[PDB]
């Protein structure tokens, strides 16, 4: 809640949408079709929320346009809060100036976390006067505090820390003010007629703190003092397995002990077609890792030349990924799911479409894609408001159609128009004659 | 403060006394100035750092008071199940052999913070009645310790 | 080397003074 | 509740006192003479003399390489310093690779120590610089039955007065570090104030001074980092020498024959005393011809421990170069140096021993038909397909309310994930790269 | 009293030559190499000899054959107080340090000088400690009696050397040592020590280094935990030349003197083409040290060229340089080898077994048997007899496979583990 | 004790008034053509009007190359400054080559200066500020300047010090009765110690008790000492150092190298341009010699193209060994001695010659003699056979072994059966290659 949330291809989708057998609705929470894609994804999600077992990576891959990474999406808001989700590209891990592995290292260990809980009291009370015995030499200030709620009126003296702190900030005796002994924090929650606040109830109060924290702040905060500042920053790096290992007994035992619950997220990494056979080889051993959270491993390349290696290796994945990873895959959609995908968009962007026009539209994304539809939804809101109306005719998304092209046109239009391109050489004319 | 507190346990098992002191040169004997070393030992003294909270919690573990019950397994359970008896809403009569598991029974519960009233052969004479009269009556205090 | 933390005395013991004998 | 991935089953390697691989012992089958070679290689680390000894498994996928390197490690105890590695992460972006290779080689040794610490503790009394007059303190620490004063010096002051300590603050001081700490203020002045941030706490039990001998345990390389670089401090001094180079620097020759002169005078001493380690590196065949010809020479040292290796492929190509193919992409002048021990694969019965073993310590129960099921299909795919099908085999049967896997389980779970030879297959048939 | 435990060469202590470059053929645990061990003695009357520089050599051979054993029993016959310095060719490549200047500087470090200082110590038993002084002015005068098996003196000491008796704690039984200059105090004994002879004992303290130690002081006020961490680079040339014109004229004048190291230089093989004219162009230098070359490789193509240069190594280096090779070693050099093994390592083998193992070395290769004898100790001792017989030892060959076997069982294996292309069968069926 | 490293036997080219290169002299032997050349270069360098100019020496190797360039140095003397380079040498880490290569190239040429300073001694014995007895209404009459009589037995005058001798002298911590050395520019303080009169006050002190020094209390001397123009130019870029705590922060600063930028270049050319025309330095001229050229980086090639275009350049001489070799960091452009042609363009081609067998005695007598070692006719005549079929370095290198031998065997000179034993016990390239051609495993 509170939070930006801009026009995207992932904003209209919420949740999975699915039932408690995992069998999911044909149109819900978002996604149309893929019912095997999206009971896939369910049995995912409860694989998650259970954590009872670790070390699970899975495979989804298909041709584009099949969602993947709107899954991804889906069962990632389907987590929600009370678990970290880390999405990384493929092509994010190469760093000049970063190690490639202890990089690696650090994002498996962002997403898991560890909640630690802990109960603090406080009092809460409206004040009623300030009163300071202090001197303008010697100090040794003296202050005493009224503070006052429906039940109980009461006097407390001020201590240093106290009254440096109504010092230091512009108090006033009609303010309602909460503080936490232990802490010492001044919390001024409101004013009273001069003005909002209204206290009630008992005067103080305990309650319970909980702290939602990654691993990996754990051990860049006591890799070394400048941790703090490299956690701020990011310059960060190389940290010794010594710290790793010592803070991974840490926390088992602290586990073993009841202290704090830890939860074991979630990892997304994308297009690794595209990566290194060092990668793949360490990814490889990581998953056996007792601390391996669940990896989501995202795809679009079929066979093709691994980098690193010469031989063009199945599926741009060599085959021990493949040996221990499991692989999700995606169909196509149907035209009348196309349309009802369209629909679910312009649902969620808020235009008007005719019916003949959001046939046509859905045709032509059929025949073209459906991201140039995408695209055309959007832009037909502007064709129909420069005629001054939402709905969006079949004529809006013609004029669209024919003002933007497509890839498959273009390339053909640049095979009609080669000679007025340079070459892979460079050789053009710029002449006319 | 807080997290930086409660999240910084480990400790360089070694290091070399006096190494800081060569690391800049400042020594007895040096190249650098005679009153250099002095001139630096004193605005360093005057310089003032925020980061000295994590300078003590990495120097040295500080035995912080938690770990008073996450050492003895026995709490572990007491937490919980007087957790669950102020739930349902009952006191409790608790009995030991020895008086120092007493004293660190009211360590924790007053770590936990708890009302309570302790009876033992220190008690006096006087305050038997009133101990005895408070925990019959309907009173905040539900642990009562022998 | 030389112990940072040592025996400090009030009446018998003087910053000025240093004396050992057998 | 529980966690594991793929291990956690092991107990140990499971052999007797006369060295003979029992058939099934701490979740093991097969491998006898793999599981007699580890054994060799466990009474050859607990004589402790050998070193400079190369031994690698030779194995493909499944294989149980990184079991039994997992085996080796768990019964060598938490005594026994055993470093774990992977081939691929020795590449360093800040220090030459020789330098990590070094690194890690005298990480791998580890020796225990004993020591005698100094502990100080109570509420100073007085705060006065002594008298004309230079930056040292007096300070008189009052315990429950300790009365002491000392006197310190300049940078242990500077750190007290940066503690922010006062009269009626308990403190913990330790005199061989030089550490302060201010426990806090006494109960005494708990009324003082009716409230303060600032937590009372009782006045220090016992005398002052304060004795104890630590047995701590530590590696040769935190003692070459320790004298390498400083490690902590309280005084600004410590923070300037700390920033004033965070970067992770090589270490010298003389260096290590310094430490290695002191650790060798400890021991001389009667306290030290010296144990070596196993190191274990992944996928050794990744690393390049660099690393192997530098090991070359490493492993003719002579405090470089025992070493453990593996490898996942044959006849192939050594890394940096062109026409040198050679077997498990090692170069003939190493596997002259490197002993190998030899595993085999798994059949039908041992792979169906292994799954139901897991599936045990996985606390998920099995019908005997649903084990015939994944003794079937765990053998024409892989026995690695079934280890990943069976957590969501019962979880489906969960989904049903049923406490037993049975045949439709295994059944649907099959039916809606594919392997890697179906996901090759549906490939096979592509459109536009399915 | 160093630190040694059992490896490939802690065996051999010396080369064992004679006074006519005579090896005899079992000598400090060397045996077998006779023009090996004459060339060895050769090169020690050049390193020993001290009037000739910039000489390379050259030592070359099959695998195994012990030329970096070779290498060791030289150091070993070299001894203490000669500065020599072993290194392979992969520590060089560093990022952090080019190629150039570490070769440079791995030059520079061969090199040793003697330095020669004359000191004035103070040893004796302290009567007791009487100090002089202010209670709130200073005013210190420090004095303390010194006695000794023949003097029994009173000293007046100065405000330094009692202010350090402040520093440190002393009592009056205490014996200390104390040196003019310095000023510093050593105690080691209570009345455990007893000390004799003059106070004034006139005794010189002679200091050694090589020219790398004094070039990295010089260089930078950081050097000295520059050279105590490695983290140098790239010192510029003018130092070095200042230097050597320093230490240049301290040989004239005597003061001190240069010990002309011994640099040992391994896989040259693998060595850059820019490094090898870097080495063609420095061994003209007059402060070079005697460097021998270890190239375990034959004809290869120099990294850095594609072209194939014999011994792995350019034409032009081996210009300047001579060269020897070794040779393979007949059944009684493996006899005699293991039988060092077998009491180096103290192993009481079976003759029989002796004979089972000296074949298996012979037809095989000679660590493998070098590691076969030290697991037989285990798999005799795990049936709890001292002596290991012919058992074990096949125990040991069958247990632990050799290279040629498992090169054999990966040939008809091959679909076992991954190819070139890296594809692997996984399935038992079909 | 006589130390030889395949040198030292060359005095220089030697060459006659004329020019003309006699048959031996200096450690040459023969050689006309490429000594004439040096001699004729030498009288390029020596004119003291031309700059920018270079030469390349070529031929096959083992033809003295390097024995030219060293006697070149040589005859160039100390003072004239010269910087020895090595191809594999230029290619650094931290700052690009170029930066390198421009820094050689002002190492290469030099600067002598002329400077007086003042010399000032004798014991301490006042610690007093100026007492300014006026107070004026603005002075607490006390200042950081301490007056100080400067006792020496000859003469004594009081100072007023700046507040850094001073706090120099408080570096020193000196008392009552100590020699002093400050000086009246730079005020530099130097004790040599406590006085032999306090020699009796202590029995033992670290301080040393010395005599005082015999001179008057203001003395002048001058100096002109040469300085080469790059140490000014990091000097410059980069101060050297300081006592004071100011200037220990400062060269904690940065004390890594980094590019020079050209404006303080020229300024410091302009005041050496007002100097000489006060006439307090003269300049001299430089000489960059560059070892293996072939291996160099065509944006190398490149940027020298154009800077022996910049008039500050010196003489550089240049030595290559190959033949029809591509440019490295090249693909086709292939040149004589792997060098562009657009370099040579400028460039003056110098060739060296092989030898004929009396040369190679002559040249082996020679370093016999270099070696003090004495040989007989029989072993010299194997020997120069054995150098002429196989080299010269063979036989160089193996002249030791075969000294050795003699010794060994109680003989101060070189037999027939030394050189049979050392050619039994070393082995040529030749041989090595025949060897390695029937290799079992690359024997
Ligand atoms: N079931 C679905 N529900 C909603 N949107 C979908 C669905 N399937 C696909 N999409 C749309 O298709 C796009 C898929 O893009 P992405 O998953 O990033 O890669 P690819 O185009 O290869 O599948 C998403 O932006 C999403 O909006
Ligand atoms: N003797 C055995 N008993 C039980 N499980 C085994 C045995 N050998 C191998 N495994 C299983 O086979 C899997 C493969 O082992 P590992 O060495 O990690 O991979 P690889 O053999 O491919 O190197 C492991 O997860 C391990 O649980
Ligand atoms: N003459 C010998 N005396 C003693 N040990 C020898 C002898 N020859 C070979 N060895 C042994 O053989 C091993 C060969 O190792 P190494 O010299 O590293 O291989 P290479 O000879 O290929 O360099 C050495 O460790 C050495 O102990
Ligand atoms: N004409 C010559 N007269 C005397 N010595 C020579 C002559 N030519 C070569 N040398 C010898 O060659 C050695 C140097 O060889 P060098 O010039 O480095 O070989 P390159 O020709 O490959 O540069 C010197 O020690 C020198 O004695
Ligand atoms: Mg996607
Ligand atoms: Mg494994
Ligand atoms: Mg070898
Ligand atoms: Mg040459």
């Amino acid at each position: 809640l509170k939070s930006l949330s801009l026009i995207a291809a992932h904003s209209h989708i919420t949740g999975l949408g699915l039932d408690e057998n995992l069998q999911p609705r044909p149109t819900s929470e978002g996604m149309v079709g893929q019912l095997q894609a999206r009971r896939a994804a369910g049995v995912i999600l409860k694989m998650v929320q259970n954590g009872t077992i670790a070390g699970r990576a899975v495979l989804v891959a298909g041709p584009p346009s099949t969602g993947k990474t709107a899954l991804a999406m889906g069962v990632s808001q389907s987590l929600g809060k009370d678990v970290p989700f880390t999405a990384i590209a493929g092509s994010e891990i190469f760093s000049l100036e970063l190690s490639k592995t202890e990089a690696l290292t650090q994002a498996f260990r962002k997403s898991i976390g560890i909640k630690i809980k802990e109960e603090t009291e406080l009092i809460e009370g409206e004040v009623v006067e300030i009163q300071i015995d202090r001197s303008i030499t010697g100090g040794h200030k003296q202050g005493k505090l009224t503070i006052k709620t429906t039940d109980m009126e009461t006097i407390y003296e001020l201590g240093n820390k106290m009254i440096d702190g109504l010092t230091k900030e512009k108090v006033l005796a009609g303010d309602v003010i909460s503080i936490d002994k232990a802490s010492g924090k001044i919390t001024k929650l409101g004013r009273s007629f001069a003005f909002v606040q209204c206290p009630e109830g008992e005067l103080q109060k305990r309650k319970t703190v909980v702290h939602t924290v990654s691993l990996h702040e754990i051990d860049v905060i006591n890799s070394r003092t400048q941790g703090f500042l490299a956690l701020f920053t990011g310059d960060t790096g190389e940290i010794r397995s010594e710290v790793r290992d010592q803070i991974n007994t840490k926390v088992a035992e602290w586990k073993e002990e009841g202290k704090a619950e830890i939860v074991p997220g979630v990892l997304f990494i994308d297009e690794v077609h595209m990566l290194d056979i060092e990668c793949f080889s360490f990814i490889n051993r990581a998953l056996e890792d007792e601390f391996a959270p669940i990896v989501m491993m995202a795809t679009n390349r079929g066979v093709s030349k691994t980098r690193g290696t010469n031989y063009k290796s199945p599926h741009g994945l060599p085959l021990d990924l493949l040996d221990r990873s499991i692989i999700i895959t995606t169909k196509s959609y149907n035209e009348q799911e196309i349309k009802t995908i369209l629909s679910i968009r312009a649902q969620e962007e808020e235009v008007e479409l005719s019916s003949d026009a959001l046939d046509l539209l859905t045709k032509t994304g059929v025949e073209t894609s459906l991201r140039y539809s995408s695209n055309l939804i959007s832009v037909a809101q502007q064709i129909a408001m420069k005629r001054k109306n939402n709905t969006v005719e079949v004529e809006d998304v013609k004029r669209a159609y024919l003002l933007f092209l497509d890839s498959a046109r273009s390339v053909k239009y640049v095979q009609e128009n080669e000679s007025q391109y340079i070459d892979d050489q460079g050789n053009v004319q710029i002449s006319i004659a | 403060r807080k997290i930086i507190d409660t999240f910084a346990v480990l400790t360089p098992s070694a290091v070399s006394l006096d190494m800081r002191k060569l690391a800049l040169g400042l020594n007895d004997d040096s190249s650098v100035g005679e009153n250099t070393r002095l001139k630096v030992m004193q605005n360093c003294f005057e310089v003032s750092n925020p980061l000295h909270q994590l300078q003590t919690k990495l120097t040295i573990a500080f035995p912080d008071k938690s770990l008073l019950q996450y050492d003895c397994g026995k709490l572990q359970k007491l937490a919980i199940l007087l957790q669950q008896l102020k739930d349902n809403g009952h006191r409790a009569l608790i009995f030991t052999q020895m008086t120092k598991v007493l004293d660190v029974l009211e360590q924790f519960l007053n770590y936990h913070g708890y009302l309570y009233m302790r009876l033992d052969g220190a008690t006096k004479i006087e305050d038997r009645q009133i101990l005895t009269e408070r925990f019959n009556t309907d009173s905040r205090i539900t642990v009562f310790i022998l | 080397m030389k112990a940072l933390v040592e025996e400090i005395d009030k009446k018998t013991y003087n910053p000025d003074i240093y004396f050992t004998s057998l | 509740v529980t966690r594991t991935a793929a291990h956690t089953h092991i107990k140990g390697l499971g052999l007797d006192e006369s060295g003979v691989a029992k058939r099934v012992e701490g979740g093991f089958v097969g491998q006898i003479e793999a599981r007699e070679a580890c054994g060799v290689i466990v009474d050859l680390i607990k004589a402790k003399k050998m070193s400079g000894r190369a031994i690698l498994l030779a194995g493909g996928p499944s294989t149980g390489k990184t079991a039994l390197a997992l085996a080796i490690s768990q019964e060598l105890g938490p005594k026994v310093p055993f470093c774990p590695l992977v081939g691929s992460e020795l590449y360093s972006v800040e220090v030459k690779k020789t330098e990590t290779l070094m690194e890690n080689f005298r990480r791998a040794i580890g020796l225990r120590i004993k020591e005698t610490k100094e502990v100080y503790e109570g509420e100073v009394t007085e705060l006065t610089p002594e008298d004309k007059t230079i930056s040292h303190v007096i300070v008189g620490l009052k315990s429950a039955k300790g009365t002491k004063t000392l006197r310190l010096d300049p940078t242990i002051y500077e750190s007290i007065q940066r503690e922010k300590v006062s009269i009626g603050d308990v403190i913990y001081i330790e005199a061989n570090t030089g550490a302060v700490k201010r426990v806090g203020r006494s109960d005494a002045y708990a009324t003082e104030f009716d409230l303060e941030t600032e937590e009372y706490v009782p006045l220090p039990k016992g005398e002052v001074h304060k004795k104890k001998e630590i047995v701590q345990d530590v590696t040769l390389h935190d003692l070459d980092v320790a004298n390498a670089r400083p490690q902590g401090g309280q005084d600004v001094i410590s923070m300037m020498g700390q920033l004033l180079k965070p970067k992770k620097t090589e270490i010298t020759e003389k260096l290590r024959q310094e430490v290695n002169k002191v650790v060798a005078k400890y021991i001389d001493q009667g306290v030290a005393e010296l144990i070596p380690g196993v190191l274990f590196i992944d996928e050794v065949n990744m690393l390049d011809i660099e690393i192997f010809t530098y090991l070359n020479k490493a492993l003719e040292s002579n405090i470089a421990p025992v070493v453990v290796l593996a490898s996942n492929r044959g006849m192939t190509t050594v890394r940096g170069t062109e026409d040198v193919i050679s077997p498990h992409g090692v170069p003939p002048d190493l596997i002259d140096r490197l002993l190998i021990v030899r595993t085999l694969p798994y059949d039908k019965d041992e792979i169906r021993t292994i799954i139901e073993r897991r599936a045990t310590v996985e606390r998920l129960q099995v019908e005997s038909s649903a084990l015939d099921l994944l003794a079937t299909m765990g053998t024409e795919t892989s026995l690695r397909y079934a280890l990943q099908l069976l957590a969501p085999c019962g979880i489906l049967a969960q989904t049903s309310n049923r406490k037993e896997i049975v045949v439709n389980d295994v059944n649907e779970a099959k039916l809606l994930f594919l392997d890697a030879k179906r996901s090759t297959k549906i490939l096979e048939t592509s459109a536009n790269y399915l």
